[PDB]
């Protein structure tokens, strides 16, 4: 019959730095064994210090984006100040539980800066839990991306390897390489890459292509 | 003189003074006339600038209810705005339920029942509005109706709403109204509005003219009055 | 208002201007003439922020 | 609608230089029986945007009614302001999503094409609310069949002229007449420019069958 | 997922792991499961993340309202009761929630156990989760009332180590909280591999 | 304004009907209540037996819980309704919260009900004023009073009804901090208050106490008779 | 005539609101003072009886861990508003994990300071003084029954508030200190009260950004009073 | 005078005097002035205080990215219509994903305030809205009234003693249309400095200015981006 969900796929990455939060995402929107487009950026610039990515069912992503934007304007027009990052995370958790008994099929990753000026990535689940982690990969290529970040960001499972803090261009070359390596084996990854970088000076974007198949 | 408080109570001689007071509420409003020709209906409203604070293009009493129906209200303006919205809603129900344009008789009867329903109870007051309704159809011709504050709705060839209600229809009726197309009736309404009250009590007024008929192919819109500019080059020839 | 009350507005506007010793009048001199002809006002004002 | 009674079929739309061309056929098949072989599946919205749809035809009549009433209302506002096609796309997406949230979906597949203020627009609306922009859209089996021709020529040449676009649409509809079972050799082409909205007549295709003389 | 709790002479011990999988796939390694309700209450996360987190946050709301209306801090049994009554109104609609409630009372130690099935019960030792039976085993080995502090620390820490060692759905950092008479105090956050090197010999 | 209706302020800033519904309390029977340190005590005057009925149904002192006690003044029907609602509310508090009911909770409920009852459209104010005496937290005796406005207001002793100024003046001119209670001193304090009543007929005295762990004890007017006799004995020892 | 919350005046105005502003004047006095060091606050209880237990009369209640309050005039409208303020600040912390700032608290209160309507209940009869420490430092806030909410640097309420404001404008400036403002308040107190100032009449409430907790002084207030 | 009590009662001269009383209640606010160029619309209001130490009650408040309102009269109805205003803006911002044109918004405001002016049980809203906006056809300065007969102008001024402002707007409405932001704003306060008695001068802390532009988002200003606006003046012709 009518199925209320469909798997649109997608891949969202986030990296929490010392003073930066990089969020990148492919722009392929597909369905089954077809391609609807090769330009649909998962990243969204909420405030000057908050970028959200939304994968999973696409219509719920659009609806959720619009509701979050509405409540952002409500908080600003009520309390004369923008939200923090963790406030947006808490609000999104309240919303995702407020539709508990008919869930959004949406993975969510919020990156951004805290009030100290450091990176903070708040992951999510479809039902409404969250936590402050350093890096997450949501979507189809989650399992293709977490162990390599465990190797590089976490420096895990290594011996006599000291811990160097993660710089900027190191994170950029990491993101480009992992999207190439994940686009080699995934079917839901490619055709573009929209990289959003949050510094203490604004939001930057950057467009890096991939293989066209 | 009573007994004038509620809109439900009667008088010792049998009428409702609320409805009477609302009828003579529109008497102080601006003069608005209307007249039909053999293939259309022409509106015209004597509209006045307050002093110098207007913008010449605000709050136009010539409304536009349906694609072929618009109002020519006079009286309290916001109440007329609400009534125009009610009329838009009723034409919306008819278009949604039957798939074609509302006949003007049925629309006028629904609006008259709505006005009467605001005259009935004691919680609400009667309307302070009096408006005109024009239309045109290929199988129906031109129809011009008229709604008082009480809710009595029937049809005319010409009408007038405002101060000079008598003083317009004294010389409206000397028009050879059938044998004229409306493009003559445009400057006719121009000269009729221009006759009444040039400078005596107020300082300046300004003309709006609505326009429906066969020449608009069933549409209803304001004239391009700047096109052919037919008032003033004849209004200055109407002072002698 | 009648004719006599408008004359009182005229005289009270003159006197209110004379309170500051104004050479010619002003408009709110007339407005306080209107208020003082009625009873008076200050305004207090509040609830009008 | 849970069970679609009378379905349409695939809709094709593609931008070009200062305009969008949309063409869909005129068949109202019920099951396999082509019961309504002369119907209109494109509403010509006021002067800029333009709609074409698939799926259940009754729901298309319903949305025709509602959109017609909304456009009539804004034109009766008399403000000189219209709906942008992207606003219509947004409204239709919200409508379908609020429809499907109540577990009573509108079985449709809609395409919104518009040209306003120098820029073309070509939007997509799914039954599930999945909605996006594209330089070339293809619904039903058209997304399986005539989509790679559009994406071939747009990769070889990103912009087009009106003649090339219309010819490509003609070829894609010829192909869809070749191998869609729910198809019919009668279609109408609708085109928007800055000059207005134009609905062309019931065109047809020119077919080939010279492979049949082989065994 | 493996939590346990036990009260003794010097208050209440609460420990948990920090692994929260998704089917056969591990989501995270550092999920802080013991939800800090108050400076005098500790709630956990036992089956389902969203249900436990949401309803315990609402319970914290309710407790703060109760204290600001009565000027006197709530008891433990009252809080567990409020949580069970609020969860009970959606019975059969599919809520999974098996948290534990710990705190200090006017009566002293307080330890209750509230399910989404509503099995609100008191007690002295409890353990929730997939590998909870392993914790029951090693805990009912090492349990007494007259234990010391570092003894109870070693008991709970060894318990969570054995639990994550046998079960597959458990791992990550070993949290360890200790409820005192005045307020609760986090003891330590120990990784599994550090405990494997330390306690393997 | 005018004395009509409850919603309008006076031109000088009053509500007439709140002050005026206190007058029915001010014109009612007297009932006092003190706290000892371990035993709480209260009682009503004016048994007013009309020689031909029972009086076990006209009892102005009842209970809501096993810990708390009632009293009122004013008219009795509003007392009947408020007591009926208070029993339900106390039991519903017992339903969720598993405590013995704190006295402060039930007084906040009564005053809150009374005020949201007074705010609304044309609901006649409850012309009572209750005395809510109880000892829950570590057996700490508390007694609060109410008002037709709805102001719970914690005291250590109380006097309401007709001529309450004189009776509270007696608690002012007696009220010694020493010692302690000493239940005997609390009993004798009840005896001195009831001797200090507006009439003190000797037979119209009705008193009930609670020793903060037991339930309500209704006395027998012979123990009270010997109490009045020894009060008269101490009054003779003053001479 | 004027009779009713649904009728203007020929010149203004209500006449129900005005009678509420009249109904402020009967309450006990209170003085709150903004200082960049922190917000201090004081009140008079007007204790009637020795049986009238002094710690049970509430004037300073606790809204947040850093937001205090004081009431005026009618008691129970204040009880309603205090209850609602507690609930809604808790709601803000619920959906935002952070502290609702004091201006936003008082906007949340004066959303229904005037939602008075019996059909389609009465206007409230209480003035409130709000002190708190937001991100912008300390804040001192004053509302009214009519919801016309404003910030005040040192506001005095209720009875005898005119001379309180006058003698306050005598002593106040921008760079005051804490303890000077405390004694500057209680001098005005024992000029506007009638009885002798002692341990049981008045009560202080001071909030500091580094001393957010415990917006109260308990019987060191005795030591403060004996220093005058 | 016994018919002059409620909204429902028509007068025996047909003038419901409750509407007139609400007009006079609008007349007792602070002064405010709104005026537009062809490309920029500027509204400037005047603040007042309860005492010296207290802050000044603000008038210019934000609504939306291209909509900001001034106010005069009651403040409860001000925030009520504010909440309705913000709500109706973000509603169409949700559905149509566009900014609202201003004329339909003010028509919704008139339709909102119509019901409390005709039935019994609510009062007419004492309100002094001065609305600035941007549709596709440029800046708009609308004003309202408690009778819901909203006006469009090119320069208005409502409140107490606002008529000298109107005289200034009359003798400079020809000059308004051409100029850029800076001398426009100083024309606005060369109306406000005649909304004041002559023995005192407009300072920093009592004035507030809000500009919306065709490329400029609506922004309120107070003392600090107003100290640039307050210089560039001469004294009054004493």
């Amino acid at each position: 019959r009518f199925s209320p969900y469909v798997f649109n796929g997608g891949t969202i990455l986030a990296i929490a730095g010392e003073d930066f939060a990089i969020v990148a995402s492919d722009t392929r929107l597909s369905e089954g064994f077809s391609i609807h487009t090769r330009d649909s950026p998962k990243c969204y610039k909420l405030t000057d210090k908050t970028v959200i990515g939304c994968s999973g069912f696409h219509g719920d992503c659009l609806t959720l984006t619009k509701i979050i934007e509405a409540r952002l304007k409500m908080y600003k027009h009520s309390n004369n100040k923008a939200m923090t990052t963790g406030a947006i995370a808490a609000m999104l958790s309240t919303i995702l539980y407020s539709r508990r008994f008919f869930p959004y099929y949406v993975y969510n990753i919020i990156g951004g800066l805290d009030e100290e000026g450091k990176g903070a990535v708040y992951s999510f689940d479809p039902v409404g839990s969250y936590q402050r982690d350093s890096f997450k990969a949501g979507g189809s290529a989650s399992a293709m991306l977490q162990p390599l970040l465990d190797n590089q960001v976490g420096f895990k499972n290594m011996q006599n390897v000291e811990h160097v803090p993660l710089s900027l261009d190191r994170a950029m070359r990491l993101v480009k390489d992992v999207f190439i390596s994940a686009a080699e084996r995934d079917v839901y990854t490619g055709d573009a890459l929209r990289i959003c970088i949050v510094t203490k000076e604004g939001i930057r974007e950057e467009t890096v292509s991939l293989r066209k198949d | 003189t009573g007994y004038d408080l509620s809109a439900s109570t009667f008088s010792p001689d049998g009428r409702v003074f609320q409805v009477e007071y609302a009828m003579k509420a529109v008497e102080n409003s601006s003069t608005a006339i209307g007249i039909r020709c053999k293939d259309g209906v022409v509106f015209g409203v004597e509209k006045l600038v307050l002093s110098k604070l207007y913008e010449e293009g605000s709050n136009k009493r010539l409304f536009n209810v349906d694609r072929h129906v618009g109002m020519a209200v006079a009286g309290l303006l916001a109440d007329a705005r609400s009534l125009a919205d009610i009329a838009r809603e009723e034409a919306s129900n008819f278009r949604s339920n039957f798939g074609y344009n509302i006949p003007l008789k049925h629309l006028a009867d629904r609006v008259a029942m709505y006005v009467h329903a605001y005259t009935l109870y004691s919680a609400v007051r009667p309307f302070g509005c009096s408006f005109m309704l024009g239309s045109y159809s290929v199988n129906d011709g031109a129809q011009l109706y008229m709604i008082d504050p009480s809710g009595v709705s029937y049809g005319y060839w010409g009408c007038a709403i405002g101060k000079a209600r008598q003083a317009a229809k004294t010389e409206i009726e000397k028009l050879q109204m059938k044998e004229m197309t409306c493009r003559d009736i445009v400057k006719e309404v121009a000269k009729i509005i221009y006759i009444v009250h040039d400078e005596v009590k107020d300082k300046a007024f300004e003309l709006e003219l609505s326009w429906v008929g066969e020449l608009t192919n069933g549409r209803h819109e304001i004239v391009p009055k700047d096109i052919r500019e037919e008032a003033e080059k004849y209004a200055k020839e109407s002072l002698k | 208002f009648n004719g006599a009350q408008c004359k009182a507005v005229c005289v009270e506007a003159g006197m209110i201007a004379l309170r500051r010793g104004a050479t010619e009048l002003t408009h709110e001199d007339y407005m306080e003439g209107i208020l003082e002809v009625q009873a008076k006002k200050k305004a207090n004002l509040q609830y009008y922020a | 609608t849970q069970n679609p009674m009378v379905t349409g079929t695939s809709v094709l739309g593609v931008k070009f230089e200062g305009g969008v061309v949309i063409a869909a056929d005129m068949l109202g098949s019920y099951g396999s029986l082509a019961r309504f072989r002369n119907i209109s599946r494109i509403m010509r919205v006021n002067n800029s945007t333009m709609l074409g749809a698939s799926g259940d035809y009754a729901d298309f009549q319903y949305l025709k009614q509602v959109l017609g009433q909304m456009v009539i209302d804004e034109e009766l506002l008399g403000d000189g302001h219209s709906y942008s096609p992207r606003a219509i796309h947004s409204w239709l997406t919200r409508a379908m999503y609020s429809r499907r949230s109540k577990m009573n979906p509108l079985w449709n597949t809609m395409v919104i094409g518009g040209y306003a203020d120098g820029e073309s627009f070509l939007g997509y609306v799914d039954m599930l609310g999945v909605a996006y922009e594209a330089p070339s859209l293809a619904t039903g089996y058209g997304a399986y069949l005539a989509q790679p021709l559009l994406r071939e020529v747009l990769e070889k040449q990103p912009v087009l002229s009106q003649t090339e676009a219309r010819d490509l649409v003609e070829r894609c509809m010829r192909v869809l007449y070749y191998r869609d079972a729910r198809s019919y050799n009668r279609f109408q082409i609708a085109t928007v420019t800055e000059k207005g909205v134009e609905i062309e007549g019931p065109l047809s295709t020119e077919t080939n069958w010279d492979i049949a003389h082989m065994i | 997922t493996t939590t346990l709790a036990f009260k003794f002479r010097h208050g209440v011990i609460v420990a948990a792991d920090s692994r929260a999988t998704a089917g056969a796939y591990i989501a995270s390694q550092t999920v802080k499961k013991v939800i800090e309700i108050n400076p005098y209450l500790l709630g956990t996360m036992a089956g389902g993340a969203a249900d436990c987190s949401f309803w315990e946050r609402l319970l914290a709301r309710q407790c703060r309202i109760y204290e600001l209306r009565n000027k006197e801090r709530i008891s433990v049994a009252a809080a567990s009761k409020l949580l069970a009554n609020m969860v009970y109104q959606y019975k059969g609609m599919g809520l999974s929630m098996g948290t534990m409630i710990c705190g200090w009372d006017k009566r002293g130690p307080g330890l209750y156990y509230v399910d989404s099935e509503g099995n609100r019960i008191s007690g002295a030792t409890f353990s929730v989760g997939s590998g909870s039976v392993y914790a029951y085993g090693v805990m009912d080995r090492g349990y007494s009332y007259d234990l010391e502090v570092e003894q109870a620390y070693d008991l709970a820490r060894r318990a969570i180590y054995q639990a994550t060692y046998r079960d597959a759905y458990s791992g990550g950092a070993v949290n360890l909280y200790h409820v005192r008479e005045d307020g609760w105090i986090r003891v330590s956050s120990d990784n599994v591999a550090d405990l494997h090197e330390k306690y393997s010999g | 304004s005018y004395d009509r209706a409850i919603t309008v302020f006076s031109p000088d800033g009053h509500l007439f009907q709140v002050e005026y519904a206190q007058e029915a309390v001010k014109k009612g029977s007297t009932a006092v209540g003190v706290r000892g340190r371990d035993i709480v005590v209260l009682g009503v005057e004016k048994k007013s037996v009309a020689k031909l009925q029972d009086e076990r149904t006209v009892r102005k002192i009842c209970a809501l819980d096993d810990n708390v006690c009632m009293a009122f003044a004013g008219l009795t029907a509003d007392a009947r309704i408020v007591i009926n609602r208070a029993r339900v509310e106390c039991q519903s508090h017992r339903l969720t919260v598993e405590d013995p009911v704190t006295v402060e909770y039930i007084t906040r409920y009564i005053a809150s009900l009374k005020q949201r009852y007074t705010q609304s459209n044309g609901r006649r104010p409850f012309g009572i004023s209750a005395l809510i005496v109880g000892f829950d937290f570590d057996g700490t005796p508390r007694l609060y009073q109410t008002d037709p406005s709805g102001t719970y207001h914690a005291w250590k002793a109380n006097a309401i009804g007709r001529g309450a100024k004189s009776v509270r003046e007696f608690l002012e001119k007696n009220y010694t901090d020493e010692a302690i209670e000493t239940d005997d001193l609390t009993i004798k304090l009840v005896i001195k208050a009831l001797l200090e009543v507006v009439q003190s007929g000797g037979k119209n005295i009705e008193l009930a106490v609670m020793r903060r762990d037991q339930s309500l004890k209704i006395l027998n007017p012979e123990e009270i008779e010997k109490y009045v006799a020894e009060i008269e004995k101490e009054k003779e020892e003053n001479e | 005539y004027d009779r009713g919350v649904n009728t203007f005046s020929p010149e203004g105005r209500l006449f129900q609101v005005e009678y509420a502003i009249e109904a402020i004047k009967l309450g006990s006095t209170a003085i709150g003072i903004q200082t960049s060091e922190g917000v201090c606050l004081a009140v008079e209880k007007r204790i009637t009886s020795p049986l009238m237990e002094p710690s049970s009369i509430e004037k300073i209640v606790e809204i947040d861990a850093h937001i205090g309050c004081a009431m005026s005039g009618l008691i129970a409208d204040a009880k309603t508003l205090i209850d609602k303020a507690r609930v809604e600040t808790q709601n803000h912390w619920f959906t935002y994990n952070e502290t609702m700032t004091v201006e936003s608290v008082t906007q949340a209160v004066s959303n229904l300071a005037l939602q008075f309507g019996e059909e389609d209940s009465r206007p409230f009869g209480v003035a409130l003084l709000f002190g708190g420490v937001d991100e912008k430092g300390p804040q001192l806030f004053h509302m009214d029954p009519s919801g016309t909410f404003v910030q005040c640097d040192a506001r005095a309420i209720g009875s005898a508030s005119e001379g309180a404001q006058s003698s306050l404008q005598e002593v106040y400036h921008k760079s005051m200190t804490l303890k000077e403002a405390i004694k500057s308040s209680l001098i005005i107190l024992k000029q506007v009260m009638e009885e002798k100032l002692n341990a049981t009449n008045i009560e202080l409430a001071t909030v500091q950004p580094g001393q957010n907790f415990h917006m109260f002084t308990k019987e060191e207030l005795e030591e403060v009073i004996k220093d005058i | 005078n016994q018919y002059d009590n409620d909204v429902t009662v028509w007068s025996p001269q047909g003038r419901i005097h409750q509407i007139e009383y609400a007009m006079e209640a609008v007349k007792q606010g602070s002064a405010t002035v709104g005026l537009k160029s062809k490309t920029h619309a500027v509204l400037v209001a005047l603040k007042r205080a309860q005492s010296e130490l207290a802050a000044h009650q603000k008038k210019i408040l934000h609504v939306d990215n291209h909509i900001g309102i001034s106010i005069a009269g009651l403040t409860a109805d001000a925030r009520l219509l504010c909440n309705f205003m913000r709500q109706e803006c973000l509603d169409s911002r949700f559905v149509f994903d566009r900014p609202l044109p201003v004329s339909r918004l003010v028509s919704l405001i008139g339709s909102k305030t119509q019901i409390p002016t005709q039935r019994y049980g609510r009062r007419p809203y004492g309100v002094g809205l001065l609305i600035a906006g941007y549709d596709d056809m440029g800046p708009h300065i609308f004003q309202t009234c408690p009778s819901a007969n909203y006006f469009d102008c090119r320069a208005m001024s409502i409140g107490a003693r606002s008529q000298s402002a109107r005289t200034y707007l009359e003798r400079h409405m020809s000059e308004f249309m051409e100029c850029n932001l800076n001398e426009l704003v100083k024309h606005g306060l060369r109306a406000l400095r005649e909304t004041l008695p002559a023995e005192q001068d407009l300072t920093t802390k009592n004035v507030s200015i809000g500009i919306v532009g065709k490329d400029l988002e609506f922004t309120i200003y107070d003392d600090d981006d107003v100290s640039p606006f307050l210089e560039g003046l001469e004294e009054r012709p004493q």
